[PDB]
């Protein structure tokens, strides 16, 4: 007979007893087992081809993508503990700011600034939701996939906060057309038209290393600095205490996505030529992120200073990774 | 104060826009999205009937795990597992090996829908679906891991799907076709409607009665937790069908419905039936595998299907008939070929088991009972050796299962062969063959285990060679659950 | 050498059976029997083992060679009891 093991056979010999994280997240994708024929069917279906083209054949290379570990070590159980806690905090804020009548106290120029700069963001957030959900279904290791996992449910979290506040805001200001106009603002407004082309175009980069870089490394920071950091700085000096707080609460999600991106980038630099592969993709996409961030921040109060801080905080993200 | 859900919930799935810097076909390619010439506007007409929003999800689901992990930590040092019936130990080893990575894989099939659906309501419900399946695979690895020092076979909760053991190939074969290689809408249908709504939702309720009846409260709490999540996601296929029936596409919707139920049925007749009729100790049966099918699965299909504007599959009557046989097939296949699976199949043919079997299925002893007559006489006669095999069974080219059917006095075993581009294919049913023929580009150059064998790929090319090919070694390869203890009733 | 698929009469299962190009219906039948008689089927020596093509029900005569039967590799055969 084969003898009973202390852990799984793929974790045997670690010096150290595997964690719940490793126990439930590692070495779980099985399409990577037969690269010449991912799925147990004919080797020429479109999805066999999609997966060989965009997963296996990606210029970003490593011998062992299953060695990756999410530095926050999230599993589903932990993720709901953390986010039920964060949402008690954010729903408490909605509850109690409403009780006070916070929305009734905002100036009319602010109300108008929300309608144009704040609530159409439901579209930009659903889009990074899709973007990160694509990364999940093409990444080469289940521990990578899991990070896009929890990140996607965060993007849906921000969509959600927005749907809700946008309704609260139409209740207070039935004539602004909150709820009715975001699609147009998103479709037609110049302040939106650099983000929109950054993400419509990034949403068709199918190479898992290219989707990664463009969603995580370049689009999400330009979106986070424009929409969380600078619209919520602006909210806060403008009297909108709720958005100010909201945005900093969602930035907590964004910093976590960055901790895992930064770790993946670390693991990529182990292999020669990966940096160059990644620097080339950043340089493809960065110009569209500079467009985004100029169209947006320029239309905001204090314009050029918003542009300049967003551009360099966003770029300091990637700086910090090599 | 807080808003009422009903008041703001649409704005959460008001997320479609008209693309500009890329084209629609570029944003949603048809091989991923599968929108079928139906418009973004027509698809927005899609309406999940169970709403759920982010913060509800996380608080509700935090407390589903609080409970389940709590129940498990509480009974851990009691070790029920070491005292359980061995057809029950084996039901759980089969469960975890066959479903735990397939649960995880389904988050990608969920993600497929999440990215690529043109129904903004599917994209968000598929994002909670994606979550659920993440949980399901994670928990159903965490639970068995508790048992790893008891037996190498519990390592197969992880390892199964990384193997070319035949049952594993049969599972990947199902999942890859239903949910890993289909366009957004095909998957909503094939997977969430056909399989999850149509089979696993009830299977899992039953599965959970049986845990609890067997004294296994950890596994009862486990399975019935995961089952309370199936609705929020299994619902996704319903509304896609309605939109395809209402635009020019009833036939296509029909055709995937037919495909996916046959295939679900076939997986089901090997994975569930064998368990209900032979491993569940006799006095703990309710109803037969067939009674369960007619009361809880089949009625519902006709119900769903009718309200949808769809028809019963062309195969329905035959299907009806096969609830008398197919699993008796897959049972005898498995026990006979026990060293080739990762658990210990339970024969289920004591005298008392046999009169149970006779009143559930009249004819049994006349047909099934025969081979079991022979095999029984052999171990009574110290010839155990003729109760293990010497060749491989013929494997279906569709479900990747043994071709099998009524034996003894009403012998009806048939092979539904098809020659296609210079290759002979073998099919266990008219339906298995029709799944192939309606789409042979999907299946053509796949090779089943027997095929591989015949082609040179399994080396040394003998039984031991095949055991090794399949990653099976003594200590995992399967034997008689109750260790031929039941042979004694015959001497 | 040649692979075929034995549908043994009153067994539950079709099985893979190697035969030789040089056998006879009779010796084919016998090679099949190894896998079904006294494993899951009872001997009928009142009876004769006949070999008939599964697809169109054609009976091959006891004496005939595999090599003149015109079988497809893996072709399915009925293995029957008459005289
Ligand atoms: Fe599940
Ligand atoms: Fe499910």
């Amino acid at each position: 007979a084969l003898k009973p093991l202390k852990t799984w056979s793929h974790l045997a010999g670690n010096r150290r007893r595997p964690s719940e994280y490793e126990v439930v997240s590692t070495n779980l994708h099985y399409f990577t087992d037969n690269p010449e024929r991912p799925w147990e069917l004919d080797s020429n279906l479109p999805m066999q081809t999609w997966y060989k083209k965009y997963c296996f054949d990606s210029p970003l290379k490593h011998d062992d993508w299953n060695a990756f570990r999410d530095p926050d070590q999230l599993v589903y159980r932990t993720y709901n503990l953390l986010q039920d806690g964060q949402e008690s905090y954010v729903q408490g804020l909605f509850d109690q700011l409403n009780d006070r009548g916070h929305d009734q106290m905002l100036t009319r120029e602010w109300v108008e600034t929300l309608a144009r700069f704040y609530t159409p963001a439901r579209y930009l957030f659903h889009a990074l939701q899709m973007g990160s959900v694509y990364i999940h279904q093409i990444a080469p290791a289940s521990t990578i996939t899991n990070c896009a996992t929890y990140e996607t449910a965060d993007h849906l979290r921000w969509l959600t906060h927005t749907a809700y506040r946008t309704r609260e805001l139409a209740n207070c200001y039935p004539d602004v057309g909150f709820g009715k106009r975001e699609r147009d603002v998103w479709e037609n407004d110049p302040a939106w038209q650099g983000f929109r082309e950054l993400i419509e175009k990034a949403l068709i980069a199918w190479d898992w290393g290219e989707a990664f870089t463009a969603i995580n490394l370049v689009t999400k920071p330009a979106v986070e600095e424009a929409l969380l950091q600078q619209l919520g700085s602006l909210a806060q000096s403008e009297g909108d205490t709720l958005l100010g707080l909201l945005a900093q609460a969602q930035k907590r999600d964004a910093e976590r996505h960055r901790r895992w991106s930064s770790a993946l980038v670390k693991m990529a630099l182990e292999k020669e030529g990966n940096r160059e592969v990644l620097q080339k993709w950043v340089a493809k996409w960065e110009p569209l992120a500079d467009k985004a961030i100029e169209a947006y921040c320029s239309a905001l109060p204090d314009g050029e200073n918003a542009i300049v801080e967003a551009k360099s905080a966003s770029r300091y993200v990637r700086q910090m990774m090599g | 104060s807080m808003l009422k859900r009903e008041d703001w919930y649409d704005l959460t799935r008001t997320t479609n826009w008209t693309p500009k810097y890329v084209t629609e076909n570029e944003l949603f390619p048809e091989e991923m999205s599968g929108a079928r010439g139906i418009s973004m506007e027509a698809w927005e007409k899609y309406d999940e009937p169970y709403k759920i929003t982010y913060p509800e999800y996380v608080s509700i689901q935090r407390e589903k795990d609080s409970g389940a992990y709590s129940i498990k930590a509480a009974l851990e040092r009691d070790g029920f597992v070491d005292r359980a019936d061995p057809g029950w130990v084996s039901t759980m080893q089969l469960h975890f090996g066959a479903w735990a990575l397939e649960e995880y894989a389904a988050s990608t099939a969920e993600a497929r829908m999440a990215r690529f659906a043109k129904a903004p309501g599917n994209r968000n419900m598929a994002t909670f679906g994606m979550m659920d399946e993440n949980r399901h695979g994670q928990i159903q690895l965490y639970f068995p891991y508790a048992n790893v020092k008891r037996s190498r076979k519990w390592d197969w909760a992880h390892k199964a799907i990384h193997t070319n053991e035949w049952a594993a190939i049969a599972a990947r074969s199902f999942f890859d076709d239903m949910m890993m290689t289909r366009d957004s809408v095909a998957v909503s249908i094939m997977l969430t409607f056909a399989f999850e709504t149509g089979f696993t939702n009830m299977q899992f309720l039953g599965l959970a009665a049986d845990a609890a009846e067997a004294g296994d409260h950890t596994f009862a709490s486990l399975i019935s937790s995961i089952q309370t999540d199936e609705s929020r996601h299994a619902q996704q296929g319903g509304p896609s069908l309605k939109i395809l029936v209402e635009n020019g596409k009833k036939d296509e919707a029909q055709q995937m419905v037919d495909v996916a139920i046959w295939r679900s049925w076939k997986l089901f007749s090997v994975l569930t039936g064998p368990i209900m009729d032979y491993y569940t100790p006799l006095e703990s049966r309710n109803q037969s595998f067939k009674e369960f099918m007619l009361e809880w699965i089949v009625a519902q299909f006709e119900r769903q299907l009718l309200d949808l504007g769809l028809d019963k599959p062309w195969y329905w009557d035959q299907f009806m008939q096969d609830l008398d046989e197919t699993h008796h097939g897959m049972h005898l296949g498995v026990w006979y070929w026990r060293p080739t699976v990762w658990w210990d199949p339970a024969a289920g043919v004591s005298p008392e088991e046999r009169e149970w079997l006779e009143e559930k299925y009249p004819g049994w002893n006349d047909t099934w009972g025969q081979c079991w007559d022979v095999i029984t006489d052999n171990l009574v006669n110290g010839k155990p050796e003729l109760t293990v095999p010497e060749t491989l069974p013929t494997i279906c080219n569709m479900c990747n299962l043994p071709i099998a059917h009524t034996p003894g006095n009403k012998w009806n075993v048939k092979d539904y062969q098809l020659e296609y581009e210079g290759r002979l294919y073998h099919f266990g049913s008219e339906a298995d063959r029709w799944c192939f023929q309606i789409d042979p580009e999907r299946y053509k150059n796949h090779t089943n285990l027997v095929d591989r064998f015949l082609k040179g790929e399994i080396q040394p090319a003998d039984l031991a060679g095949a055991l090794m090919y399949m990653s099976l070694e003594p200590g995992v390869m399967g034997d008689d659950a109750h260790d031929y203890e039941w042979v004694k009733a015959y001497q | 050498t040649f692979p075929i698929m034995s549908n043994f009469e009153r067994d539950f299962v079709i099985q893979l059976v190697p035969v030789d190009t040089e056998d006879t219906m009779d010796q084919v039948a016998e090679k099949c029997a190894y896998h079904s008689i006294n494993r899951r089927v009872h001997p009928q020596p009142e009876k004769i083992l006949r070999v008939r093509r599964h697809e169109d029900g054609t009976l091959f005569p006891r004496g005939m060679i595999v090599s003149d039967a015109g079988l497809r590799p893996t072709e399915t055969l009925d293995i029957i009891f008459m005289d």
